[PDB]
């Protein structure tokens, strides 16, 4: 009803193709699909290891294993980005 | 035309002699409503999983892997004796194989043959007659394994043992 | 193709004109983060590490009058643990943070492109007047800073494992 | 050609180093050929380092390693060094150092394997490591055949050495000399 503002640099992300354009990856638009797929497997293994090593949680957990355990959900978004980049020819 | 499986019923229009395990058997017409190629690939995939499942329900009667040698020969107890790390690795492996059928069916549905995941390492099906025979043999052995696994599963439910054990002990009936 | 890493491809965001260019970006992190942000971050790390490497060395060589009374034997990281209890670490943090507040403004100007990455125009003595000596000296600042980054970690980890400190580790 | 009964798949080209027509199980069709080729070259090298390592460690010990090792052979040393590292020994972090550095080399070279699959100029298994320049000075492609062939030999040899160790405590040099 009035012009709705968006932050500067907002671009069009609506897609009907096989994969969205790489611009939906934001800062990760130029990363290769191999680099996401390898980062995804690396993040899944190190995140799963770091998660697994502190499953009995103590009052003294290792802070590096806690922070490294966040790589498991991050790996999900990484392999989705790997799929998007392979289907954009990157 | 009439069905070859049911000679009093008319031929189901969307199934054809081209398909490997065709018998004219669609009394309730799934293919006139669902995609015949989707049903074809789905039948083939159920059969391939069931063929491994039939072999897998029967095989720990004979021998077990040394790590799971302590596990039970009843398959429905050996299901729970496997660790969730083991089932997670099995699920990750099956998922990796499925990534290929996700492409073959949700994106590349029309290009090829149903169930053709590019898995022919010993280069069979090169001879055309041999290819025809193997296609029909895969579909029929898959259906047979579906029936056989269904049997052996419910037989393991009633009598808490493997099918071969139930046979040799002659525990064929609910007791 | 790349100069430093012959098998990998030339990094797309990296150019010969930029100081300390060896075409070295194997993970392609220049695509992920803005290159001007990365360049300023590297220069900030280079200068803080250069001061820190020389710092460790100088503190082993000698201390300032009275510091030895305040910290009995701790060196490298250990003296920092003593100085948070005193006021030295906090006072340096307050002043470095105050300069970094203007640095935040400068970083915003760099992201705009108004200001060169890491260029705070600090020349009390003009040793970059030539403008080719400036190119060389910026390359030297980047190279000595990268070396100092490595070195600072190296000597601090030597303190973590042995407690000797940088010069003392060689002497002992 | 290697197996007359079952020849190599047409997926395998004939102009690759070490091509002698051996693929009876047709494993090339299942996975990308470039990924498989680099996987073999990487296995060749890791195995060659292990085979030469297994022989050399039995043949010679660096000064002072004997006290931590005790009497462990090629497989045993790895367990002994990790056990002492578990205690907290600074000297027993050798395994961690090689794991960190081999991992760092793999992490930096991570993009390279995908770039070869993507169609990049790099051929699988080539990192342009020629400080000696022996291949550049001579003709390249004959040592590539030697590297794949010796690597395959080493792959099998490392398996021989380890399984011989597990059955009988003797390492490589000792096992070759003795004949149980
Ligand atoms: C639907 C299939 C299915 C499922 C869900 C299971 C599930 C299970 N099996 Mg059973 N099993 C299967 C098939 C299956 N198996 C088959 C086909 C065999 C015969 C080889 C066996 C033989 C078997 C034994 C001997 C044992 C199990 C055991 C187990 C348990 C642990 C996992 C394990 O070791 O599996 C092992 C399963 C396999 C190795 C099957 C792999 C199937 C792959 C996908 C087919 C291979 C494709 C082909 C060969 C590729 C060739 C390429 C070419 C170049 C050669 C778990 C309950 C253990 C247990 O606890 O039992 C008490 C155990 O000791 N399984
Ligand atoms: C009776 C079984 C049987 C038969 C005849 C076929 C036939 C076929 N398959 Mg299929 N398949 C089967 C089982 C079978 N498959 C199972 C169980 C799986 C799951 C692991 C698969 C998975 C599969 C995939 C993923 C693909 C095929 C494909 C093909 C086709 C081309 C390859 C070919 O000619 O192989 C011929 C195969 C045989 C002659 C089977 C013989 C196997 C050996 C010799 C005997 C079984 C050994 C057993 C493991 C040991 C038993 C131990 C016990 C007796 C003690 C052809 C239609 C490909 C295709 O393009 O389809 C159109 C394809 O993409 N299949
Ligand atoms: C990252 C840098 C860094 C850090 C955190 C420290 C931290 C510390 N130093 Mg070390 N030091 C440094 C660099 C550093 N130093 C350098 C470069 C030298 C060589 C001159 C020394 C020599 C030195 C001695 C000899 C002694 C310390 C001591 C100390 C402690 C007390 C503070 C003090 O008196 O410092 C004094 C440090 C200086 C007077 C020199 C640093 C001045 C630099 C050049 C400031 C420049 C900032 C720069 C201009 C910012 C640019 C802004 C831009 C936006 C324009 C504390 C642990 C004492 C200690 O605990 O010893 C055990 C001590 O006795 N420092
Ligand atoms: C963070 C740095 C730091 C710290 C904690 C101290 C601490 C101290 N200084 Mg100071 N001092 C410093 C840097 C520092 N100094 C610097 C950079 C200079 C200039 C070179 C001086 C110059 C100085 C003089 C001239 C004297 C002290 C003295 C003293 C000590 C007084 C008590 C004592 O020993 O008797 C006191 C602990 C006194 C002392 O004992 O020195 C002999 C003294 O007379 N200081
Ligand atoms: C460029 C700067 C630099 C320099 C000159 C050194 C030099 C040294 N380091 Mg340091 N180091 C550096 C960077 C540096 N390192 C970095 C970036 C790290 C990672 C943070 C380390 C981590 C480190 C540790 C953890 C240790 C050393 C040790 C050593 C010493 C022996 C190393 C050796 O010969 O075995 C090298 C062995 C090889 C097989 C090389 C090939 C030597 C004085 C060791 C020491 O205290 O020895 C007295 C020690 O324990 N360094
Ligand atoms: C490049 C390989 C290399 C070289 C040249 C040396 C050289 C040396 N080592 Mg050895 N060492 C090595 C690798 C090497 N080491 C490895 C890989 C380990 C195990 C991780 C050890 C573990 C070791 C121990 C435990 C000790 C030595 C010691 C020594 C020194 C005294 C000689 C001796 O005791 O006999 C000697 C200079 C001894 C030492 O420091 O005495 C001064 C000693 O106690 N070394
Ligand atoms: C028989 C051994 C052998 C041969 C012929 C080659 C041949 C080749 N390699 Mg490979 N390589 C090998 C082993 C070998 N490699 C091993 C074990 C490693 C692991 C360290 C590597 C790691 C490697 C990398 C990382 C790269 C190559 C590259 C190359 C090419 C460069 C040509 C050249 O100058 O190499 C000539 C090499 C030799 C003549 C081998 C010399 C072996 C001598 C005898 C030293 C042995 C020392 C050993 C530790 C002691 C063992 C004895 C002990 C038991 C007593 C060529 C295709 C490069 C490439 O393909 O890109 C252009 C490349 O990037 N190779
Ligand atoms: C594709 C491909 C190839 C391949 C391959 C592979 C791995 C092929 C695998 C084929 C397999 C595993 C086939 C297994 C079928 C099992 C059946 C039909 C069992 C049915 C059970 C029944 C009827 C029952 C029952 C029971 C009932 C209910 C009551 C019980 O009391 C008793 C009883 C036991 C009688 C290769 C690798 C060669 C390469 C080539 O280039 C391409
Ligand atoms: C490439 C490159 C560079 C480099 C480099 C390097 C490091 C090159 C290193 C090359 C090496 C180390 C090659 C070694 C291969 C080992 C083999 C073939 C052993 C197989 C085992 C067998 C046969 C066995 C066995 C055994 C059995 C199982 C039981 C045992 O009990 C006994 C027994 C022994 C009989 C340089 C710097 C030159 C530059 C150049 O520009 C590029
Ligand atoms: C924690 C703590 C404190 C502290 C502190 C400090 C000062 C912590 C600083 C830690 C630092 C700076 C660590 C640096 C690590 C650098 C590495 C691993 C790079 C290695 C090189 C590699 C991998 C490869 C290099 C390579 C080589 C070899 C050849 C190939 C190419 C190349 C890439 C050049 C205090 C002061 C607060 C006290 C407090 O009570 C506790
Ligand atoms: C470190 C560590 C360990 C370890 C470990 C290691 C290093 C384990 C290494 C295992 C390896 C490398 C096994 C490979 C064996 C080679 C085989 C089976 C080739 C067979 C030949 C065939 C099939 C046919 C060959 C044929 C013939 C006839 C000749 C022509 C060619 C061909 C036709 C192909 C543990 C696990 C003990 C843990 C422990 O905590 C510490």
């Amino acid at each position: 009803f009035s012009p709705v503002p968006s932050p500067e640099g907002t671009k069009e992300t609506y897609w009907e193709t096989k994969a969205p354009s790489s611009d939906v990856l934001g800062i990760g638009a130029g990363v290769s699909s191999g680099n996401f797929a390898a980062a995804s497997v690396f993040a899944a293994l190190v995140g799963g290891y770091c998660t697994g090593q502190v499953i009995p949680l103590t009052v003294e957990p290792n802070p590096l294993f806690l922070a490294g355990s966040f790589l498991l959900p991050y790996s999900w978004a990484l392999h989705v980005a790997a799929w998007i980049q392979k289907n954009n020819g990157k | 035309e009439m069905s070859e499986a049911i000679p009093f019923m008319p031929k189901p229009a969307n199934i054809d002699s081209s398909m490997p395990g065709y018998a004219g058997f669609d009394p309730l017409g799934f293919t006139d409503y669902y995609s015949a190629k989707w049903m074809q690939e789905a039948e083939i995939k159920h059969g391939r999983v069931c063929m491994l499942a039939a072999l897998g329900m029967v095989f720990p009667e004979f021998a077990k892997f040394p790590q799971f040698a302590s596990f039970s020969t009843n398959p429905l107890e050996a299901f729970y004796q496997v660790s969730p790390a083991g089932w997670g690795q099995i699920f990750l492996f099956i998922g990796v194989l499925e990534t290929f059928s996700y492409e073959k069916s949700f994106y590349n549905f029309e290009g090829g043959a149903p169930g053709a995941l590019g898995f022919d390492p010993l280069r069979m099906s090169s001879n055309p007659a041999s290819a025809k025979q193997y296609a029909a043999a895969e579909v029929r052995n898959g259906r047979l394994a579906m029936i056989g696994f269904s049997g052996m599963l419910h037989h393991a439910i009633v009598s808490k043992q493997g099918p071969i054990t139930q046979i040799v002990e002659q525990n064929f009936y609910p007791k | 193709m790349s100069e430093s890493v012959p098998f990998l491809k030339k990094p797309e965001a990296l150019d010969s004109s930029m100081a300390g260019y060896a075409g070295f970006d194997p993970l392609g992190l220049s695509s992920i983060a803005d290159i001007k942000f990365l360049q300023e971050s590297e220069i900030k790390h280079c200068r803080i590490a250069m001061l820190a490497a020389a710092g460790s060395i100088a503190q082993d060589i000698f201390t300032f009058p009275g510091v030895s009374k305040v910290v009995g034997t701790a060196k490298m990281t250990g003296v920092h643990d003593v100085l948070v209890k005193q006021g030295a670490m906090g006072q340096i943090l307050l002043w470095t943070s105050f300069l970094e507040v203007f640095g935040t403004i400068a970083l915003l100007e760099t992201l705009d492109g108004k200001r060169a990455p890491g260029d705070f125009k600090f020349d009390p003595l003009g040793f970059s007047k030539n403008a080719e000596t400036a190119k060389r000296y910026q390359l030297s600042e980047i190279k000595n800073g990268r070396l100092a980054m490595l070195a600072t970690g190296g000597m601090v980890h030597g303190y973590f494992i042995t407690g000797k400190g940088p010069l003392e580790l060689l002497t002992n | 050609r290697a197996v007359p009964f079952a020849p190599a798949p047409d997926c395998l080209p004939e102009n690759i180093p070490g091509y002698m027509g051996f693929d009876p199980l047709g494993l090339s069709t299942l996975c990308n050929v470039e990924w498989l080729r680099e996987a073999e070259i990487k296995h060749c090298r890791v195995a060659m380092l292990a085979a030469a390592g297994s022989i050399a460690q039995d043949l010679y010990q660096f000064p002072g390693v004997e006290k931590i090792v005790g009497s462990a052979k090629m497989t045993g040393v790895h367990d002994k060094i990790l056990a002492a590292a578990s205690t907290g020994d600074y000297k027993a972090q050798a395994m961690s150092q090689i794991l960190f550095w081999t991992s760092f080399l793999e992490i930096v070279t991570l993009p390279a394997v995908f770039e070869t699959m993507n169609g990049g100029p790099r051929k699988p298994g080539v990192f342009f490591f020629d400080p000696l320049g022996l291949g550049k000075g001579d003709k390249m492609g004959e040592m590539e055949l030697k590297e794949i062939k010796n690597g395959r030999l080493a792959m099998i040899g490392v398996g021989g050495m380890v399984h011989h160790y597990l059955l009988t405590g003797k390492g490589p040099i000792q096992f070759l000399s003795g004949i149980p």
